[PDB]
RNA sequence: AAGCGUGUUACCUAUACUCUACCGUCAGGGUUGAUAUGAUGCCCUGACGAGUAGGCAGGCGUGGAGGUCAGUGACGAAGCCUAGACCGUAAGGUCGGGUCGAACGGCCUCUAGUGCAGAUCUUGGUGGUAGUAGCAAAUAUUCAAAUGAGAACUUUGAAG
RNA sequence: ACUAAUCGAACCAUCUAGUAGCUGGUUCCUGCCGAAGUUUCCCUCAGGAUAGCAGAAGCUCGUAUCAGUUUUAUGAGGUA
RNA sequence: GACGUAAGUCAAGGAUGCUGGCAUAAUGGUUAUAUGCCGCCCGUCUUGAAACACGGACCAAGGAGUCUAACGUCUAUGCGAGUGUUUGGGUGUAAAACCCAUACGCGUAAUGAAAGUGAACGUAGGUUGGGGCCUCGCAAGAGGUGCACAAUCGACCGAU
RNA sequence: AAAUAUUGGCGAGAGACCGAUAGCGAACAAGUACAGUGAUGGAAAGAUGAAAAGAACUUUGAAAAGAGAGUGAAAAAGUACGUGAAAUUGUUGAAAGGGAAGGGCAUUUGAUCAGACAUGGUGUUUUGUAUUUCACUGGCCAGCAUCAGUUUUGGUGGCA
């Protein structure tokens, strides 16, 4: 509100709490980030380090739909299936027949190697995979399927 | 209701006294005041009036007659810090100081009701005042000058000086 | 006849006056900081206005108390009168200024004869 | 006239009671108090303690974590206490069976105990067992694993996380960053 | 010497120190198996208290919103004055008297165009300066009658 | 010089509340704490940025890894 | 604690006893003045203000750190690996309130400039300290256990 | 075509909006009076009273107007009109006053102001039974005694 801002509090104080030698001005250090070279150099360097400058080459038209890439680790793979059917396939782990987990219809771009899965055989379809996820699924017995 | 209410309400109880740890300690008189020395009175109806001591009170105060028939003051009693001593003495044991007690000396009785809005001395007050300056007068009349001095006022001079004045 | 208290003393009785109201006309009566910095009065030079402090505060078992010996508390109506019956001894009923004398003398009929202390009996008398 | 030594009147810096609003937490701040003061066990002193602490001194302490101090031999059937709310997880598949005592559990937290067989109360219904706290155990939230904390310690040689809105090339990857383009931090 | 130098004592006073009371801050505490207005309360102990810029807390006040006080009010609301009183440390509040005539309070919460002594501040108004300066260029007017209540300034006459 | 009492660039309105490190003012109470005019850098010298100095929020603990201090021993210095 | 054989008394963890006068302007308050001493005219700039520094004849009213987009820290709240209804739709006592799907933002993985690649040998490691807890211990204390967290060495992902 | 802007115009409805120095510049005969040749600038000014029932009439005064009277709930509402503050002024009263006055500490004096407790009350027969018809209290202010704390000032004793 305004009845606790402090200038409420503040008022009677001559200064309103902007000092009596400073007596505070429009804007005494420029305006923006202005003078980051001339007399605000430390500030943009010791506390905004790599500020000034640029570096890699200028993506023309980059469109985020190419790199769309959620990340899925091996840990948060469970949760795709649903919790009343999660515990029912915790148990009973059926390699002649095994859950599968559309992550591409979860929308979950690459499946990364968090790890620690219980050896349960699980499909997995997704878009990409690391080295070690498919071996961490593979000790476990699951097989990954590729869908774009 | 233009004032609501204080919600935290005090107690209405009076919390008795403390066990206070005070005694009614006896008074010790000086060295001056002997049952039978001449005092002055100093303050008062008979400011510097000699007189003559006859015996301390529980009431922590003075029984003090100068002779009525001499001084033209009676028995009474006086507070202790109003008095000077004499080192004038005179014998009392010859007069007996008995019956005058706090009791006997209740003033009267004064209430709320029977009040004297607008504005008679005891008869034995009297006599007893008699008896006692029976033997006083007998007594005094012993050593030439104390009547005059038990009868005279007393006042200071010029200059004279009472943190030098031996009385 | 109230439950008997320490003995009385406000510590400063005095007002406090702002600064240099005396001699100004538009100088509010009520007390302030005068917070300049040639000030006099803001450090107390001997011989010249001390403003209020906590030393100045009354004692606690005497705050909000009359020299009568009440805590006043004001009412409106006889309702508002029966949260404080039980507590004549503490509290002191007052009346309002915005109270009718019509209806003033059925309250000090009610509390008088309940012997609640009032205090402003003779307020917008009739005669 | 006094040598003030140091800072004279100086507040304790410690918070007396908390500064939230919620009646029920006061109301079990006035359970703990008087049992911090009325028993002699150092452990409701400290629960007590912790129990003003703000949303982000009360992280989020996972079953996970729990599930860890379970398996910290020695407290197998030890009761598990927790200031702050208490969350479920997905990382652990086998939550073994125990009582858990915390202010508060989501819906999976609260599913996943149960469906552990576990026993969540409440810190009223943990002074009806544990006044002295027989055989409990303390577990804190990780504090250090905010946003802002990697935001502290700026300075060049500190390698912080910068305060940035928006992130990514071309921000704070020039000149200062890198010894290719004038230093390095 | 009431000077100089020197020394003895006695004495005077700071918001200095010591003791006490009270206030506030802080710290440590104690205070619930039927004992207390049921505890951010109460109680105990002790240490402290200067301070511009600055910071933070607890507070009062203004315009309004919601709820509440089956609140106040034409037998008199608000406002206003009041070397009248009372309460607070204060912000201020409360009451009493007088005018006055129609809406306004207390509590809880919410909101703000919200608190004045200044800004060669604005607007409006009134001062002291003050019955004062000033009403002195242009030669210059006067007498009488008349109107008219009133004539130096109007009319007219007689002059100049 | 003058260009409407305005002229080394007339006047009216808009942009426009143009601008400002510069001047002035910055409106209630009471509490509690309590400074700096210094490091360095800046077309930098009336100002900024930083370090320091302040408060506040607090947090982890409970008498310590401490101390604008002395002493022991032990150095080191190039002033009097 | 003392006095006391005790009974109890007490100068012993904060003043009681007795008496008097008055009950109102008596005390006290406010005020006006006088008195003793003291007191510079205030705001601001400044190291320095009473200034021969500047603003201020007076008085009433108005009058100045707001708003918001993005955020930061902190706090409070709800939920919490999720979270956010109010772009919209349905509904409605109708700018209210209530309900609802969708994605979508931020987090749940970073890293490089990019191609890409993308976090378990271990009880998710060790070490030191570490509240608390547990075993023993009349009690110190001993151990065992050690959350958070502090520092260090590892391990793993990325980049070179 | 639709969904979309709209501070123009009209119409309609609202407001946690402003309340006559605010709000449109303009609540009223405002884009008016008023200034500038002009481009333009640009006001101040809302409220008697329910009803004018707007003070007939008498009187003094040339008249205004005053005093009467009278209407009016009010004429402390009279068209100079809701309330009517202060600056400022007058009158009366109260004071004081030798180149300031004004303020602070405290007190006198003078003026002026609330409070006690005059209690149902140690009760004490209701005129065909609820007046305890004598108070019990603490209100104020003092004094004395005994104490406790702080401390001051001596005088005397013994001792090393």
């Amino acid at each position: 509100p305004s009845r606790f801002t402090k200038t409420r509090k503040h008022r009677g104080h001559v200064s309103a709490g902007k000092g009596r030698i400073g007596k505070h001005r429009k804007h005494p250090g420029g305006r923006g980030m202005a003078g980051g070279q001339h007399h605000h150099r430390i500030n943009m360097d010791k506390y905004h380090p790599g500020y000034f400058g640029k570096v890699g080459m200028r993506y023309f038209h980059k469109q985020q739909a190419h790199f769309w890439k959620p990340v899925l680790n091996l840990d948060k793979l469970w949760t795709l299936i649903p919790e009343d059917k999660r515990d029912q396939y915790l148990k009973s782990a059926s390699k002649e027949t095994a859950p599968v987990i559309d992550t591409l219809a979860a929308g979950y771009g690459k499946i990364l190697g968090k790890g620690r899965i219980p050896n349960v055989p699980v499909i997995v379809k997704a878009r990409f995979v690391s080295k070690l996820a498919e071996e961490k699924i593979r000790a476990a017995g699951g097989v990954v399927e590729l869908i774009a | 209701s233009a004032q609501k209410a204080p919600k935290w309400y005090p107690s209405e109880d009076v919390a008795a006294l403390k066990k206070t740890r005070k005694a009614a300690r006896p008074q010790k008189l000086r060295a001056s005041l002997v049952p039978g020395t001449v005092l002055i009175l100093l303050a008062g109806r008979f400011r510097g009036k000699r007189v003559v001591y006859l015996k301390h009170l529980e009431d922590n105060t003075l029984l003090i007659s100068g002779p009525f028939k001499v001084n033209g003051v009676p028995l009474r009693r006086v507070n202790a810090r109003y008095v000077i001593a004499t080192s004038t003495k005179v014998s009392v044991e010859g007069v007996n100081v008995e019956k005058f007690n706090v009791e006997y000396f209740a003033k009267e009785k004064l209430t709320k009701k029977e009040k004297k809005e607008a504005k008679e001395i005891k008869a034995e007050r009297v006599e007893d005042q008699k008896v006692v300056d029976k033997a006083l007068i007998a007594e005094i009349k012993k050593t030439p000058l104390l009547k005059q001095y038990l009868s005279a006022s007393f006042s200071l001079k010029n200059g004279d000086k009472p943190h030098m004045l031996k009385f | 006849a109230s439950l008997p208290h320490p003995k009385i003393v406000k510590k400063h009785t005095k007002k406090f006056k702002r600064h240099h109201s005396d001699r100004y006309h538009r100088v509010a009566e009520n007390w302030r900081k005068q917070k300049g910095i040639d000030s006099v009065v803001r450090r107390r030079f001997r011989g010249n206005i001390s403003q209020p402090k906590i030393g100045y505060g009354s004692n606690k078992k005497t705050k909000f108390l009359s020299p009568s010996g009440h805590k006043t508390f004001l009412v409106a109506n006889v309702k508002d009168l029966e949260t404080l019956t039980m507590h004549t001894k503490t509290y002191a009923a007052e009346i309002a200024h915005n109270i009718s004398a019509k209806n003033r003398v059925v309250i000090l009929a009610r509390a008088k004869a309940l012997g609640i202390k009032v205090t402003n009996p003779k307020g917008r008398l009739a005669l | 006239g006094i040598d003030h030594t140091s800072k004279q009147h100086k507040r304790s810096g410690h918070r007396t009671a908390p500064k939230s609003d919620n009646v029920y937490l006061k109301l079990l701040v006035k359970l703990y108090t008087f049992l911090a003061r009325r028993t002699d066990a150092p452990f409701n002193k400290v629960v007590l303690k912790a129990l003003f602490l703000s949303k982000i001194n009360r992280p989020p302490v996972s079953v996970s974590r729990i599930a860890r101090a379970l398996k910290q031999e020695g407290a197998a059937n030890k009761t598990v206490v927790v200031v702050g709310t208490v969350t479920d997880d997905a990382r652990i598949f086998e939550f073994p069976k125990t009582t858990v005592a915390a202010l508060r559990f989501t819906a999976g937290a609260r599913a996943k105990i149960v469906k552990a067989g576990g026993e969540c109360i409440t810190l009223d219904q943990l002074a009806v067992r544990a006044p002295k706290g027989q055989n409990t155990l303390i577990l804190r939230g990780p504090r250090n694993s905010r946003e802002a904390v990697r935001h502290f310690g700026m300075g060049p040689h500190k390698g912080k996380a910068p305060r940035i809105l928006s992130t990514g090339r071309k921000f704070e990857r020039a000149r200062g960053r890198r010894r290719s383009k004038g230093f390095k931090v």
